[PDB]
């Protein structure tokens, strides 16, 4: 059945204030270990 | 081929540009994305890269620099610093609106995009620095960045290939010159978002010091796209060195204002009539049309009767093509009112670095706010001509550029509307 | 409108402030997407985190913004007054920002202002007394095509006219929570008077892909 | 050797590769004007004073950033450098209150000085100036910030000298204001130097304030006592009376800098 009427975005009405981080907390186990330039901070 | 337009819907890279089908990762490899990606990854950098080349694609963030010679920048082996291609997702310009509908509606496209391009220059991640009033937008490009880990599209082993590819979201704050590359660029390393003085370009130091292409996403969403369809398919729209599709965002003064994907060398007559349903009061009430957002300098109901809407053509219009926003403002509008309100946008969007900027486009402000009412007398005209030549090439990043060029444009097409709004104020005060 | 700090007995460096736990475990998710040595660069995500947990930034969210990723704290300051979605005042519960540049002021965006302000009893940059509504007027929001619109704290409402912003007040302040999108009859960007483009279906995976691959 | 050959007016001199546009045009014995450039702080490039034509090239290039490339022909004198010039000091003085007679950077004023060589004679600026709030960074340093031109050698000297990240700009366009945002005093051992750098009257000396003035002081060049670095210095006096300690440039020793209780 195919349908070009109805409008299949409808996520977004039940997005909360934190639906990006704990997205961001979710995705967090998925990733390849950081880069690191050798020290702490530019201040170290 | 001499006429443009009349695109058909399989030559279309932005299926799913309206909501109409399902975004997420069923749909998306329903409609065709995420198909042979191994095999392009597989390929290698340089095949991809001359795919790009050889497609004609030009960036679609507004210079029109060609892409596949921007990317190639890349192509050099490492010195021990990661490389980093940065997907520019602002989108801070007045007219334009696309970005957010191919982030919003067609995700995976650009997840796509990331992961082929950083294949292209060797990137080690994306950083997709999307606008932080696109707040839903972003969760959705977030949930769409979850499936395609779930589905080991990304990440390690990125498509089955052997290649290491992470993508981030980091959403910006709202600063319009966020979007200027190298201003978002410091915008991500947690500055003020300043843009720096080039050279350096990102190639050579970029975000964080690396290796970096800051790319907009109709420009990295369509590559998946190039590669699978071919260089010669998208260089076969448009004109020569104007090659391929382009988003357009008819707004302003038009009967169905839209987002909508054409050829690239369409006429603006004939695009505007055709998928925005026209000018309201009809094409004899047009008065002007900005042709690629607030940047761009306005052409008039003259120049727009057989203007197309690619680079070169609208550069002959002594405008530029940029983001393909067409604001369009018919014969009932103060048009010095609306031109003022896009340079009081300008001082509100201005970082204050440099000096031609952050001094001289507050005082264009001023001046157009007296333009408005008239409280001025014409020799002041030329002179803010002039103080917009000393802000165009003296700055740091082309915001300078992109608000002495409304300035120009206002002043070049509509001097006689100046001096007649100057004289009646001063027949009328006096 | 001011970019110099005051220390007001609502707003100073002994302001309670704290991040839950759970923002704690989102700020190290944060953290991690950056590479080691750079720490900095969460400083613009956790900021608007604290923006999150608070609904605005006293100085005490930047000094702990500026404590925990270990940067100094004008450097949050900077930060704090470059961008324009930190609030450094405490706005009201439903932050209305309606766009008036060119292509929302021709579509008469400027109806729409007036219709807020009389709705609410209050004009731009006020709140109202219960503090509830925030009324300020922003920029470029890019959803141009659907102009004129307004955002609410995350969600856009568009192609909207006095009416129907005004119905979204009244469902504000009846404790429900509107629909973002369009207030006209179309869903998102397309054309109000039919589709003049994608009308056919999808061609799905293997169209067109050249030979060779 | 390395040397790279670039032009300056026509002039054949040779650079070492990394040399700035400035800094070549140093080398034969041009200065060209600068609001932000220090040899001693890092490069800035936000005052766009040292705008100067490159030929066969139609954009000009900051000279205190841009990196000379092998066989450019600078122009330091062209028409479009001179415009360039003036059209940055147009907007330089276009916010800048009239203060000349009450400041005390009154003909020791690089903005006077170089408004007078490189800029016009005249206004055009019609509006209504801004006007900036005053901070409190120490009873050394008095703090006029409507003067301030914004070129950052504070936040670059604090930083990267003093090392001390307490200065910096808040807000944007123009409204930017240096400062510290907070009420914070800039008590460190080298705080003074600001004074030294600062290339208007934003910052001058609290102790010095309204005394004299430059043109009128005798300068006597001498040792600091304060300490065993044995820092030199300048002992401006006026009819026989000492006004203030100025550095000298030792390059071995203070490179051009004080501290505090040397002032
Ligand atoms: N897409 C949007 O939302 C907006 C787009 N724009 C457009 O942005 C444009 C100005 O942006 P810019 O990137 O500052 O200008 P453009 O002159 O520099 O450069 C475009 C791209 O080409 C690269 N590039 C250019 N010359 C190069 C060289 N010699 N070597 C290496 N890389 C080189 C730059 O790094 C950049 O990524 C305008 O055309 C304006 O219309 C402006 C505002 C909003
Ligand atoms: C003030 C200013 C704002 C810009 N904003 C954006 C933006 O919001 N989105 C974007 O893609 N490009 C923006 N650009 C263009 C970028 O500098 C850059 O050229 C582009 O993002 C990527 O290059 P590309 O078009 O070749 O892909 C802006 C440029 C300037 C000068
Ligand atoms: S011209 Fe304006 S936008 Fe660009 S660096 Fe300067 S202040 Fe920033
Ligand atoms: S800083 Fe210089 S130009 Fe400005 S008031 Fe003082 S002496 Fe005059
Ligand atoms: S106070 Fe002086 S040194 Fe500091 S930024 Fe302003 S002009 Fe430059
Ligand atoms: S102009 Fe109002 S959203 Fe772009
Ligand atoms: S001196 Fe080069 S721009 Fe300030
Ligand atoms: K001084």
């Amino acid at each position: 059945p195919f349908d070009n009427t109805t409008y299949k975005n409808l996520q977004h009405h039940d997005y909360s204030t934190y639906t990006f981080l704990d997205l961001n907390l979710d995705l967090s186990k998925f990733r390849m270990p950081q880069p690191s330039s050798g020290r702490e901070s530019p201040r170290h | 081929k001499t006429s443009f337009g009349s695109l058909k819907d399989e030559d279309r890279i932005f299926t799913n540009l309206y909501g109409r089908h399902d975004w997420r990762l069923k749909g998306a490899q329903s409609r065709g994305d995420w198909y042979k990606t191994k095999e392009i990854l597989l390929k290698g950098p340089d095949w991809i890269l001359g795919e790009v080349k050889t497609s004609g694609l030009r960036g679609r963030g507004g210079a029109g620099f060609p892409t596949g010679l921007k990317w190639s920048f890349m192509n050099k082996p490492s010195d021990g610093r990661p490389k980093y291609l940065v997907v520019n997702a602002d989108e801070g310009e007045p007219g334009t609106c696309k970005d957010r509908e191919i982030i919003r509606h067609d995700p995976h496209k650009l997840v796509e995009g990331c992961l082929v391009g950083g294949r292209a220059m060797g990137a080690r991640a994306a950083y997709i620095y999307i606008r932080g009033e696109f707040y839903n937008e972003a969760s959705n490009l977030q949930v769409a960045i979850r499936e395609a880990y779930e589905a080991g599209l990304i990440g390690k082993n990125a498509c089955g290939s052997g290649y290491d590819f992470d993508v981030f979201v980091v959403r910006g704050a709202g600063a319009y010159i966020c979007g200027e590359e190298t201003a978002l660029i410091e915008s991500i390393e947690g500055k003020q978002g300043k843009p720096r003085l080039k050279p350096p370009f990102p190639a050579d130091v970029g975000v964080f010091g690396c290796p970096t292409t800051v790319a907009n996403v109709e420009t990295v969403a369509v590559s998946p796209t190039i590669c699978r369809r071919g260089g010669a398919w998208f260089a076969s729209f448009g004109r020569e060195r104007n090659s391929g599709t382009k988003l357009f965002n008819i707004s302003g003064h038009v009967n169905n204002p839209c987002t909508v994907e054409e050829e690239m060398s369409v006429p603006l007559k004939e695009l505007i009539e055709k998928h925005a349903g026209g000018v309201t009061g009809g094409w004899d009430n047009l008065l002007a049309v900005i042709p690629g957002g607030s940047s761009t300098p306005l052409i008039p109901k003259s120049v727009c009767e057989t203007v197309l809407m690619d680079f070169d053509a609208l550069i002959q219009a002594q405008t530029g093509l940029g983001t393909a926003a067409v604001i369009v403002m018919d014969r009932s509008t103060d048009i010095v009112k609306a031109i003022a309100r896009l340079i009081e946008f300008y001082k509100h969007e201005s970082c204050g670095q440099c000096t031609p900027c952050r001094e001289g486009v507050d005082w264009m402000n001023k001046v157009m706010a007296r333009f408005v009412r008239g409280d001025a007398r014409p020799a002041e005209i030329d002179s803010l001509w002039e103080i917009s030549k000393q802000i165009e090439g003296h700055t740091i990043c082309a915001l300078g550029d992109g608000a002495a060029w409304p300035v120009q444009g206002l002043i070049r097409h509509f001097r006689p509307e100046l001096e007649e709004r100057m004289q009646r104020f001063a027949q009328q005060h006096q | 409108a001011l970019f110099v700090h005051r220390d007001t007995p609502k707003n100073n460096p002994e302001t309670p402030f704290d991040f839950t736990p759970e923002n704690y475990k989102r700020i190290e998710a944060i953290v991690k997407n950056y590479p080691e040595g750079h720490k900095a660069a969460a400083v613009l995500p956790v900021l608007d985190l604290a923006q999150r947990q608070n609904g605005w930034l006293p100085i005490s969210a930047m000094n702990k913004v500026a404590e925990i990723l270990q940067v100094p704290p004008m450097r949050v300051y900077e930060v704090a007054t470059f961008y324009t979605m930190y609030n450094r005042k405490p706005v009201g519960k439903y932050h209305i920002q309606v766009c008036t540049t060119t292509p929302c002021m021709l579509r008469n965006s400027d109806s729409i202002l007036e219709a807020i302000q009389k709705k609410l009893g209050i004009k731009v940059g006020e709140t109202t007394p219960d503090k509830l509504f925030t009324l300020i007027e922003v920029e470029c929001l890019g959803a141009c095509v659907n102009a004129p619109m307004v955002q609410i704290n995350d969600n856009y409402y568009e192609d909207l006219t006095p009416k129907d912003i005004e119905e979204i007040i009244d469902e504000l302040k009846a404790g429900k929570i509107p629909k973002p999108g369009p207030r006209s009859g179309r869903f998102s960007c397309e054309p109000a008077g039919g589709l003049t483009s994608l009308t056919e279906p999808p061609k799905g995976p293997g169209f067109g892909v050249q030979a060779g691959l | 050797s390395n040397l790279i050959e670039v032009f300056v007016d026509g002039q054949s001199v040779m650079v070492e590769p990394g040399t700035t546009v400035l800094q070549a045009c140093e080398k034969v014995g041009m200065q060209i004007p600068r609001f932000c450039y220090h040899e001693r702080l890092s490069v800035a490039g936000n005052c766009r004073m040292c705008l100067v034509e490159i030929e066969k090239a139609p954009k000009v290039v900051a000279a205190c950033a841009m990196p000379v490339m092998k066989g450019w022909n600078i122009l330091t004198n062209s028409e479009k450098t001179k415009k360039a010039r003036e059209g940055v000091m147009e907007f330089l003085l276009a916010n800048h209150p009239l203060d000349c007679p009450i400041c005390d950077q009154g003909g020791e004023c690089d903005l006077q000085d170089q408004s007078m060589m490189f800029g016009s004679d005249r206004s055009r600026f019609l509006e209504g100036k801004r006007a900036v709030e005053d901070k409190n960074i120490g009873p050394l340093v008095k703090t006029i910030m409507t003067r301030c031109i914004q070129c950052t050698r504070c936040i670059r000297f604090a930083s990267e000298i003093a090392g001390v990240d307490d200065l910096g700009t808040t807000g944007r366009g123009n409204d930017m204001q240096v400062g510290t945002y907070i009420e914070k005093m800039f008590m460190s051992e080298l705080s003074g130097n600001i004074i030294d750098i600062c290339p208007v009257g934003a910052l001058t000396s609290k102790p010095y304030a309204f005394t004299a003035r430059p043109w009128e002081t005798r300068k006597t060049e001498s040792i600091d006592v304060m300490d065993a670095v044995g820092s030199n210095i300048v002992v401006s006096t006026r009819t026989g009376e000492v006004m203030r300690i100025l550095p000298r440039m030792h390059e071995d020793i203070n490179e051009e800098w004080i501290s505090d209780k040397t002032r």
